[PDB]
């Protein structure tokens, strides 16, 4: 029965990290809070002229607009090398809040995926109040689903002081004699209604929205191709990297991966510098679904002058 | 973009008779195909309405059990059917799409009929 | 049916044709000009968009449910029975045609 | 979807209290900055590197006279 | 053969200072933390401070706070405790302690396994 | 954060039984431990944790939790230990002591 004993150096430049992505979060905040703040005011504004805006979109803007506000307090914390100087109430209601805005912008955006196929084929003959009202339902689950899967990480958070270091933090408390289980649990549900599903859907109801704009001879004169597979490349390249160091992370709990302190190191940057490119996501989802459009742009065009 | 009608004709109350909607453009199959008779004298009257991708029908309260509307995707053209017509069922019937466009999506209007025929004259002696 | 009452239905150049509906229509309202014995041709989608080719003479509005169109300035060829016209509720429903003379 | 500054970046999370050290080959220690010390074990059935709880009596006997030497 | 051994004891003044040195000497140095206690004339003990030799945690009771520095030498196993604006009260016997820092979800092993002989310290004049 | 510990003073002889009370005035999850100080030599350390006893200790001392309420109990009491026991709390960072219990002669 063989003993060993590893001692992890204190990382030198954590603090040159940390600073490095404090610069990238700020513009981050200020860009997405610009951006989705104008697409909502542009919504709401333009069914005057008579548009017949899509909710989907109002609803998108508004959740990338809460999840892009709660970047400060991620920022103080971050710049505090991880600790917790505010009260329990405030981690609470800030992962809250994060959590149930990022899924609902998630799953708006399999939401619009379906509905542009829908649209073409299946709701083309349906009258517009009918329309509205399934997307009024369609919105409303949403949010409730999204609600619905953002309690439980929340309910089991609580902030302590670490006995040794001295330093407050935030973090899970989670059942004694379920910890694992729950661990595992929540990164299925962050991983598969997170990302595969999704993305999955989004995948493959773009593909067949080509297909039948191919099969098209008029529509595909005033449309574009590559912006189709453009949408699916920008939401995996956004968040898949985050996902895979995330679930390196995970191997690397269950002991998957020897231990080595430069081990430790490259996933402590990869996962901080994946969650900053991960919430870029947010801040292009503006762009990708209304500046693009030309009807976006002559409206938005008329409301700043 | 052309659409053009066939058929109209006399034959008395009680009886059957079709109607085509022929079209040389755009695929049928991203747009739906409406009916509209004008009666002598009168005014315009939504008939029925078809998307071809699934078979979406609507009929107007009037017509509703007695007529009928296929689309034919491969010929991308219109087929109306109609059952046991009546005195003032007698009218010009016209055949009207309404149009879709996929690259205004997100930010869309309510289009309405833009491709009207010339129709055919339907008479019940 | 959602019933529309289209008025004038007779006219005498500021030209108004003033529609409404029982229930509210959003925006889903558009407009028409069929010619003697010949088959209509749009002239107003949704609330006040102009059709691709028309004159910039014919002029949408709303106001909630009374929808009006305006034209400013009367041309011998804009002289036809407009019928005012809902989509936002199944069946589509005709207002009674203003007949301008 | 956790923001990884709520997150705890320890070797270790969560433990387990069945282990024998019958079936125990190769211990290991963690002195890591923001988590103290921990441990690591790797059975001989397994082969895997399970996790091992202070509490229990003779894992924390055996680590505190190991590091004696 | 664990052993602390405390030096630098003695007679003082009020307003200066003595430097307390522990010397470590048969087990990991840096695996571990050092705890400063203290004794009152006849009475019951009372925590002080204490050090991690790696990282270089501190922490301090109340009544020394800011009073007290402790500082680490993992080259020879010492801990310095430099106490400086001392008073009367201050007369005491201190000890110098380890404890093994284990991980339990909840708080952090703080036993002290281990006690040094202590010294003795006076201030007065 | 106090800790209290009762009695202030206790008696007992040869081959007895013998207890001392702890309590504090917040909710230590099991972070205590007993020492035991003699008339003029450094402490030792009898138990950790809640009930944990250590490596040397006898067989007799043992330890019990009831929320914020931790007794420990010693059996056959023999000669030696006559001597100040005392309560420590390690949960927080500033650790903190009881007063003691001069376990003495009848
Ligand atoms: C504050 C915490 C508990 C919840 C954080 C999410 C908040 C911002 C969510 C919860 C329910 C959401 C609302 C649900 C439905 C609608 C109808 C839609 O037509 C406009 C947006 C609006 C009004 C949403 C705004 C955002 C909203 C209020
Ligand atoms: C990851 C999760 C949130 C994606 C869930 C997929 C969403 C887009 C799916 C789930 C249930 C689906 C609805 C189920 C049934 C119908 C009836 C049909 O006649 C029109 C489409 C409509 C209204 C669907 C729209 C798309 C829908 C809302």
């Amino acid at each position: 029965i063989v003993v060993d004993t590893v001692m992890c150096p204190n990382m030198p430049n954590k603090s040159v990290l940390l600073y490095t992505l404090s610069f990238i979060y700020i513009f981050i905040f200020v860009i997405g809070m610009i951006a989705n703040s104008v697409v909502v005011w542009v919504n709401i504004q333009a069914k005057t002229t008579g548009y017949d805006t899509h909710c989907y979109i109002l609803n998108l803007a508004i959740a990338d607009l809460w999840v892009v506000l709660t970047i400060p307090v991620w920022v103080v914390s971050l710049v505090q090398h991880n600790q917790w100087p505010m009260g329990e109430l405030t981690c609470k209601v800030t992962h809250l809040i994060f959590s149930i805005n990022l899924f609902g912008s998630i799953f708006f955006l399999t939401c619009m995926s379906v509905d542009r196929y829908l649209s073409i084929t299946y709701f083309t003959n349906t009258p517009s109040s009918r329309k509205k009202m399934v997307r009024r339902v369609v919105c409303i689950l949403v949010w409730l689903l999204a609600f619905c899967v953002s309690l439980p990480d929340t309910y089991y958070l609580k902030t302590v002081t670490s006995a040794s270091n001295n330093e407050t933090y935030c973090r899970s408390f989670y059942p004694e004699h379920s910890i694992k289980e729950w661990l595992i649990g929540m990164e299925l549900v962050s991983v598969v209604l997170g990302f595969a599903v999704p993305f999955s859907i989004i995948a493959v109801f773009y593909f067949l929205l080509a297909r039948a704009i191919s099969a098209s001879s008029d529509q595909e004169k005033h449309s574009s191709r590559k912006i189709i597979f453009s949408y699916v490349v920008v939401f995996l390249v956004c968040w898949l990297p985050y996902h895979v160091a995330v679930l390196l992370d995970i191997f690397s709990i269950l002991h998957y991966i020897p231990f080595t302190c430069r081990l430790e190191h490259a996933l402590f940057t990869a996962l901080h510098v994946t969650q900053c490119l991960s919430l870029v996501h947010c801040c292009v989802n503006p762009v990708l679904y209304s500046f693009i459009n030309r009807n976006y742009r002559y409206e938005l065009m008329k409301a700043f002058i | 973009v052309q659409l053009v009608e066939s058929g109209g004709g006399l034959v008395q109350p009680g009886g059957s008779l079709r109607l085509s909607c022929a079209a040389s453009g755009f695929n049928i199959s991203s747009s739906s195909i409406h009916w509209v008779r004008q009666a002598p004298g009168k005014g315009l009257e939504w008939v029925a309405s078809i998307s071809p991708s699934y078979g979406y029908t609507s009929y107007a309260d009037s017509v509703k059990g007695r007529f009928t509307i296929s689309a034919d995707t491969s010929k991308n053209t219109a087929y109306l059917q109609m059952n046991s017509l009546r005195a003032e069922d007698t009218a010009v019937y016209y055949c009207a799409r309404v149009s879709y466009w996929d690259w205004t999506w997100g930010w869309s209007k309510y289009e309405g009929m833009d491709y009207w025929g010339q129709g055919t004259l339907v008479t019940v002696s | 049916d959602i019933q529309m009452t289209q008025s004038p239905s007779s006219l005498s150049d500021r030209v108004t044709i003033t529609c409404r509906a029982s229930q509210s229509v959003s925006s889903a309202v558009a407009w028409y000009q069929q010619k003697p014995g010949k088959a209509p041709k749009l002239l107003i989608y949704s609330a006040s968009s102009l059709y691709s080719g028309v004159p910039s003479r014919f002029s949408g509005s709303r106001s909630g449910t009374d929808f009006t169109l305006t034209i400013s300035s009367l041309q011998p060829e804009d002289f036809a029975t407009y019928y005012c016209q809902q989509s936002y509720y199944y069946p589509i429903t005709f207002g009674q045609g203003t007949k301008v003379e | 979807l956790r923001h990884q500054s709520l997150s705890y970046r320890c070797p270790c999370r969560f433990f387990e209290s069945h282990v024998a050290r019958a079936n125990v080959k190769h211990l290991k220690i963690l002195n890591t900055p923001n988590c103290a010390l921990q441990i690591v074990a790797r059975l001989k059935n397994n082969n895997r590197q399970v996790c091992i709880d202070p509490k229990l009596k003779w894992i924390q006997e055996y680590l505190e006279k190991a590091l004696n030497k």
